[PDB]
């Protein structure tokens, strides 16, 4: 297995054989475009008429394809196909106790009516994350669960939990121009921790205005008192967002009707859309943000009781 | 004799093996070029300039074609109100301005993207409401009136008035528009391979643009990967451009549209707005109806007038209404011109009818099936256009569907489900349909065939009809085989071509089996008459023996056949004359479950009973019923086209436009063909099946509306007879918004609100 | 100064000396190799008309693996040492149809036929991974394939014969 | 429907001007200018079971076939002619089309009374005979064997 | 009525300009192949082998 | 490092980077350039169906010279800096016919038409050297052109009109 070079009329493609080659190439050409499944880049070139004169393909690199079971969760190389993620998670769910698989189960829910087998066999985990579509069904789950991202360049290596800061603006991530996403660790669920994910069953615009969410709550040991709460939404803005103002107010509150009211009041306010908001469906989307939390609220109650 | 047998579509094996050739699968000539259309990005604007400087730097660029390059005429379209290439003004977002020609389709694509157009915007009209407010219509009002509306409304116990909108639809044929044009370099001659339902108009329009006689132009159609009406006229947008490129370069040229181009440029089903008023008795019996229809026709006439005519013919559905007035207007707007789509105005008019009928039942507080049944026509009644209903089989379909679907039992189960469930609800509905069979334009009801018998006894049949997946060629082979009393293995149909059967009507209106079947039958009778003396001389001889005897006796083994539908010609000025040859009937019952919190729904079970006379081929016919129904399911519940305020289409591919998927169809999906109902009016007692079943997809819409009603009784008010407007399609947005509760109102937040 | 791209199509070696990174597998199959059974329906991954089977020897798992993919989105430059199987790779009316092709044709699951190669390849890929699938696995195999003509019922009824 | 006419017949063009003759025949029979008529090619899917183009009779036999087909067209157009007597060919064709009258027809000819028997020496072998006379003058070179054709 | 008139052969002008298409003048398909016959060099013989 | 062959065909520059010495002008015109007016009738110089006009600057007599040649025997490698004129280079039914083309057509000098381009090129070449030839010069121009259809009389009669 060696590095290969292909030269087109407009584009040069390098097939990287090792991680070291990849980080060197990325340092030599920071503007070089990574391609794994091409399920986003292909669309960008065809329909958004972007041109990337320099492309690197890291799909051959071990790491980036590795699946690792650790103390805190399951780690996937960033080039892992969504089908491989789905398979690994389905096995984990079948094998492990329900209370450790809340986050996995949420990932699997988002993968249920997602594309087709054709797309899922080539679309990478890392590509979905870095594409950073406002309507990504996975980013809200990763954000709400604090999934860990390992990010590397020639010299640098850092692990960050995914949070609100990771998506600064439209289609942008908190990566350096020379950085690549190496791996993603999806956490095991802890005791007194519950997770849900939901998505709108309609899409009408290319990458806006489709509601999708990740929702997590952690209780104080053996109670219904909130220790942590995270509600993250796609399709409500130009990026994946967290309802931080609203959830922060619920800390040390109890899981009851009053919390349901306060969260709903908070969400209606924090996530409010202008009449002219891109994508329209203004009433519908607001209603979904609330109805999804309601579903989560009742699910958490069934899981508590 | 295979007539009445479920023979697989003749090309099915070849289609499954990828051996069946579609237009773009035809091999390229060594010198063949590729064309890409350049299209408007503004709804309404003057073209100030077209800059091709950067396109010329694309490797393999050949030329840019505009209106100035046309040798004959730049005036085109069914009513000569269109341009081949826009000259001074553009009148919709995918309005064709020119084309790039290059050595590869990738190069054509690249070059077309780099063509710069400069515009000066003009005031645009996009919505039906916009057009109404601006008096922007094609032609005048169409109207059918019967009885006395004042009087009917006087006698009525209740009156309900309202407004309804039904969104359009993209054809989404899997094979997009495609033409190859081959210039011969002699005498203006050109041969074209085209994915079209209308070879005649393709031929005419090409000839007109080039300024050459129609006899110079040969158009050939082997098969289409779907048409659904979208290739009845709008295919000429591509055909004429490719022909010009072939003319200009002297090379073969081809173009197949990308999905996003096709959806933008080629038009769809007409959206309709209706304003209606119905007067009825406390019994549910209808006494007066007034409906004003408006269609969004887009930026040319095309088939919009005939579509509206068909809509007015179907505003009764299956119901006798003694005092009736329907009108229709065509809205002239800055949107791609809308066109034929399976059903042709029928589904829109039938949807409007079922909507007010649903409101009658709710207002009267009576079961929907009872109100429908009470108002149904009887055998021998006259329609609102004074045509007698001979062989009215809806009552039989209705009763068979009620029985086989176990409607009354399942109705009790739906009620039990709704009692026990708070945030999910079920709905169930049964709907009838009737669909008039014949082109609304009397002169199009004509068909030709040409049959040759070769000296080995093998038979080649050609007819005016085109194969688009409906199994027309299969049926014609079954007919020919029965008529001639020889096995189907002796008969072949190769393609449709303008040099074998000239002046063919478009393959449309669901009548191709009827009219080409009759034309083939007649040609077969001629051959049989010619062979009879030889059969008489040698009665224990084979077909082959008789054919060779005829040949050696210098008897011609080639003949034309022709059929013209008798007794047609409705007059809007007398409200008399037959509009249709006969009617196809059907009934569908559907059950759904809605998620009141998300607006998502599940199709649980559908039962369909269709009157298709004595089916020529039950497998093809059942396949037509199932396919049409699913397209109707799409129309009423899934498929939604969305435009920017500036009139630019947002939904241009499968990611943003959702047609029914494997997972969309009812879990239990049952289709029955009605038994023992031969049709005396068509070939071997059969009836048209292509278009009639599509409207039955509305059973799902009205089942959803039932479920919403139950949701509203749960969480919104206490008013059982409340009418709420539900426009089509019933997308999750519409369903969710209709389920008014503590979330939609924000009562869940502590605010006061309009729920219980 | 470019490397040769080497892949297989229906068991036959393809050596592409001047691979352009922009070239899709669908373009290569149709316009360079002349294998037109695989169709363009959308060019954006939604319709499955262009579905092929890819196979490779996976060095991480050792295993030979087989999976379906959209030829409209696959760059040929990702396919070095990968084997492609198209609809013409599994059977034909001139040799013998594969049972998948036979079943869909005879069950009336092909009307216009344009989606049929794509559906055939989705079903074939499933069977190559799971010789005896469940009814459930079969319906889930087609989320990536669209058919405008049939209303899907006959395709599923035909393929249900492979289950259990 | 533009009034242009496409003629197909079983005969092939090899330089002998058969298509030209057929156009002249069709134009005369239809009473329309030759510019309205075209012959594109000979094909087995337009006219089946054709005899080879041979025996010098193609003009006679295809001419008769074309003539008969033209006569059928004229009969069909006649009512529309009578309705619009000061109209044009093109008007009459369009009227016929709109009245759902077929504008397509075959024509067929079979030479009568042919059937010679070698076992009876009777029955016509030929339809008729073509005749001619030629007078030629040459000059030969007796020393070389060359000659000149003078007249 | 041109019958009896010396009308030039209809294709003559295209034949003089080289625009008239004869069989080999038809453009080749991209994948078109070419055939050449292999023919006996003997008047009457048994074929023993073909290499 | 094989040299470029550069010549002109109907006023248009042809640059052949990969010239094969075995290639005839007739093969090049027909099968590379797609100019099919020039015909193969024998491939041995006897029939003239492949006649074209060649023009070159003659370093000796100074002038541009024009002469006829059989494209079936002309190696393209002999044609560096030579201008080729074919039947399509002198006139067409799409623009205007050359007098030579008009006269042979109207004089009934073309039956099957296969020899007509070669004969046109022979007459055209004669007129390019001598715009007012004698009857004697006219017949001489056609020693290398065969016609199987016409019996030659109408061709000579039509071209006699150029004489005196
Ligand atoms: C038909 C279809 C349906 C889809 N449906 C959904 C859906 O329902 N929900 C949803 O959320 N998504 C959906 N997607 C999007 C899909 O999940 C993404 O397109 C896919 O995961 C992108 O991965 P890829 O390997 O193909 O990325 P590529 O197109 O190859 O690249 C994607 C981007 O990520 C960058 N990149 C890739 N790898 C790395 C790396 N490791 N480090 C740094 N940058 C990297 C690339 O430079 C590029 O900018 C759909 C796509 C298709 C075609
Ligand atoms: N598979 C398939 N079925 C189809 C269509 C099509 O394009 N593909 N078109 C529909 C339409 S719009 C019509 S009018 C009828 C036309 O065919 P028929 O007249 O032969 O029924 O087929 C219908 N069924
Ligand atoms: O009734 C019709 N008239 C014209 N075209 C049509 N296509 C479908 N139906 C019709
Ligand atoms: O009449 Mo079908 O082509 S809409
Ligand atoms: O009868 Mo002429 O073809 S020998
Ligand atoms: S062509 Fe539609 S998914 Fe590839
Ligand atoms: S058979 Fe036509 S798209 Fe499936
Ligand atoms: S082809 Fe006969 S001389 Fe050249
Ligand atoms: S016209 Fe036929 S060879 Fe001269």
């Amino acid at each position: 297995p060696k590095q290969l070079r292909f030269e087109g009329e407009r584009v040069t493609w390098i097939q990287a054989s090792t991680l070291k080659e990849l980080l060197d190439l990325k340092a030599q050409h920071p503007e070089a475009k990574l391609v794994v499944g091409n399920t986003e880049i292909g669309i960008e070139m065809k329909f958004k008429n972007q041109l990337f004169p320099m492309i690197i393909c890291p799909a051959w690199i071990p790491e980036l394809n590795a699946v690792e079971h650790g103390p805190e969760g399951i780690s996937f190389g960033a080039a892992c196909a969504l089908s491989s993620v789905e398979k690994t998670l389905l096995e984990a769910v079948a094998k492990l106790p329900t209370q450790k698989t809340e986050v996995f189960r949420g990932v699997l829910e988002q993968l249920r009516w997602f594309a087709g087998k054709q797309v899922k066999s080539v679309a990478s985990l890392g590509g979905n994350i870095i594409t950073a579509s406002p309507i990504s069904d996975l980013n809200p789950v990763f954000m709400a669960s604090g999934t860990k991202l390992t990010i590397v360049s020639r010299g640098t290596r850092r692990t960050v939990p995914m949070d609100h800061t990771f998506f600064p603006s439209y289609r942008k991530t908190l990566l350096g121009p020379e950085e690549i996403l190496l791996s993603i660790e999806i956490p095991y669920s802890r005791e007194d921790e519950f997770f849900s994910a939901f998505k709108q069953a309609s899409r009408r615009e290319d990458d806006i205005a489709k509601v999708t969410c990740g929702m997590r709550v952690l209780f104080q040991p053996g109670s219904m008192q909130v220790k942590e709460l995270a509600l993250c939404y796609g399709g409500m803005a130009d990026r994946t967002i967290s309802a931080l103002k609203t959830t922060q107010k619920q800390l040390s509150k109890f899981w009851n009707e009053k919390l349901l009211q306060d969260v709903c009041a908070g969400l209606a306010e924090e996530l409010s859309l202008s009449p002219d908001a891109p994508g329209g469906m203004i009433e519908f989307r607001r209603t979904l943000t609330l109805s999804f939390f309601f579903k989560f609220y009742l699910t958490v109650l069934k899981k508590l009781g | 004799d295979t007539v009445g047998r479920p023979l697989p579509h003749l090309a099915a094996a070849m289609q499954a093996s990828g051996e069946a050739v579609y237009c773009d699968d035809i091999p390229r000539y060594e010198n063949e070029l590729f064309l890409r259309l350049v299209t408007s990005t503004r709804a309404h604007a003057k073209i100030k300039s077209i800059d091709v400087s950067e396109a010329q730097k694309v490797p393999g660029f050949v030329c840019f074609l505009s209106a100035d390059d046309i040798p004959g005429s730049n005036e085109t379209g069914l009513f000569n109100d269109e341009t081949v290439f826009a000259k001074d003004t553009v009148t919709c977002v995918g309005h064709i301005i020119g084309a790039v020609v290059a050595d590869t389709p990738e190069h054509a694509e690249r070059a077309a993207h780099v063509v710069k157009v400069t515009y000066e915007d003009l005031p645009a009209i996009i919505t039906i409401e916009d057009a109404i407010k601006n008096n922007s219509f094609y032609g005048s009002e169409l109207k059918i009136e019967k009885g006395d509306l004042k009087k009917g409304f006087s006698e009525a116990d209740n009156v309900v008035s309202g407004e309804l909108y039904i969104g359009g639809q993209d054809h989404f044929y899997l094979e997009t528009h495609c033409t190859i044009a081959i210039p011969k370099g002699e005498e203006g001659e050109m041969e074209l391979f085209v994915s079209t339902q209308n070879a005649m108009k393709t031929q005419s329009f090409v000839a007109k643009m080039l300024g050459v006689p129609v006899n110079r132009i040969l158009v050939r159609v082997k098969r289409m990967g779907g048409g659904f009406g979208g290739k009845e006229t709008r295919s000429t947008l591509v055909s004429v451009a490719v022909a010009l490129a072939a003319y200009k370069t002297g090379h073969p040229v081809r173009c197949m549209l990308d999905r996003n181009e096709d959806m933008l440029i080629t038009g769809g089903r007409h959206p309709f707005l209706a304003r209606y008023k119905v007067g009825f008795m406390k019994t549910g019996t209808i006494v007066a109806l007034e409906v004003d229809h408006y269609s969004n026709a887009g930026n040319s006439r095309d088939l919009s007038h005939s579509i509206m005519e068909r809509a007015l013919f179907h505003m009764d559905n299956c119901y006798k209404i003694p005092n009736i007035r329907g009108t229709g207007r065509l809205c002239k707007t800055n949107l791609s011109s809308n066109t034929a789509f399976r059903g042709f105005g029928g589904p829109q008019a039938l949807f409007i009818a079922e909507n007010w009928m649903s409101e009658v039942a709710v207002t009267c507080g009576l079961p929907a099936e009872e109100v429908r049944w009470k108002n149904m026509y009887k055998e021998g009644d006259l329609t609102h256009f004074n045509q007698r209903l001979e062989g009215f089989s809806v009552p039989r379909c209705w009763d068979e569907c009620l029985k086989s679907s176990q409607y009354y039992a399942r109705k009790s189960e739906v009620d039990k489900f709704n009692k026990e469930n708070c945030w999910k609800k079920r709905g169930l509905c049964i709907i009838p349909t009737k669909f008039g069979i014949s082109f609304t334009v009397p002169f199009l009801n004509q068909a030709g065939a040409l049959i040759h018998v070769y000296t080995d006894g093998s038979v080649l049949v050609s007819h005016g009809g085109t194969e688009m997946g409906q199994g027309l060629h299969t049926k014609m082979v079954q007919v020919a085989s029965k008529a001639l009393k020889i096995p189907i293995s002796k008969i072949y149909i190769s393609e449709t071509s303008t040099n074998t059967v000239p002046n063919s009507s478009p393959t449309a209106a669901s009548v191709s089996t009827d009219i080409y079947g009759q034309a083939v039958y007649e040609a077969c009778q001629t051959i049989l008459k010619r062979l009879e003396p030889f059969k008489k001389k040698n009665p224990d001889g084979s077909w082959e023996d008789w054919v060779m005897a005829a040949y050696q006796d210098r008897v011609s083994l080639s003949t034309t056949g022709f059929y013209r539908t008798p007794n047609l010609g409705y007059s809007f000025e007398t409200n008399s004359g037959n509009a249709f040859h006969y009617f196809t009937y059907g009934v569908a019952c559907s059950e759904v479950e809605i998620d009141c919190l998300t607006g998502d729904h599940k199709n649980l079970r559908t039962d369909i009973v269709m009157d298709v006379g004595s089916s020529l081929n039950p497998a093809i016919d059942i396949g037509q019923v199932e396919g049409a129904f699913v397209q109707g399911l799409g129309l009423f519940t899934l498929e939604e086209l969305h435009y920017s305020p500036e009139g630019s289409l947002h939904t241009r591919g499968p990611s943003t436009y959702k047609i029914p998927a494997f997972g969309s169809i009812p879990t239990e999906f049952r289709v029955s063909l009605l038994r023992d109902c031969p049709n005396k009016k068509a070939i071997y007692a059969s009836k048209a099946v292509g278009e009639p079943p599509l409207f039955l997809g509305a059973s799902v819409f009205f089942a959803i509306k039932d479920a919403i009603r139950a949701a509203r009784a749960q969480h919104t008010n206490n008013n059982t007879k409340e009418l709420f407007r539900l426009d089509s399609p019933a997308t999750p947005e519409k369903i969710r918004n209709a389920c008014v509760d503590k979330f939609t109102t924000l009562c869940v937040t502590g605010a006061p609100g309009n729920c219980k | 100064t470019a490397d040769e791209l080497v892949f297989f199509v229906n068991g036959k070696k393809v050596v592409e000396k001047n691979a352009d990174p922009e070239t899709t597998l669908l373009a290569y199959l149709r316009r360079k190799l002349g294998l037109r059974g695989t169709k363009l329906g959308c060019g954006e991954g939604g319709c499955g008309a262009c579905t092929v089977m890819l196979s490779k020897y996976d060095r991480l798992q050792d295993k030979i693996i087989h999976f379906s993919a959209n030829a409209c989105l696959a760059p040929i430059c990702t396919l070095h040492h990968v084997a492609v199987t198209t609809v013409e790779g599994i059977g034909s009316t001139k040799t013998r149809l594969h049972p998948v092709q036979e079943r869909i044709a005879k069950s009336h699951g092909s009307q216009c036929g344009f989606c049929t190669p794509g559906i055939v390849m989705s079903m074939y890929t499933l069977l190559r991974n799971q010789p005896e699938p469940t009814v459930e696995e079969i319906e889930d195999a087609f989320q990536g394939n669209l058919c405008r003509c049939t209303g899907y019922r006959p395709i599923l009824q035909g393929f249900r014969t492979f289950a259990k």
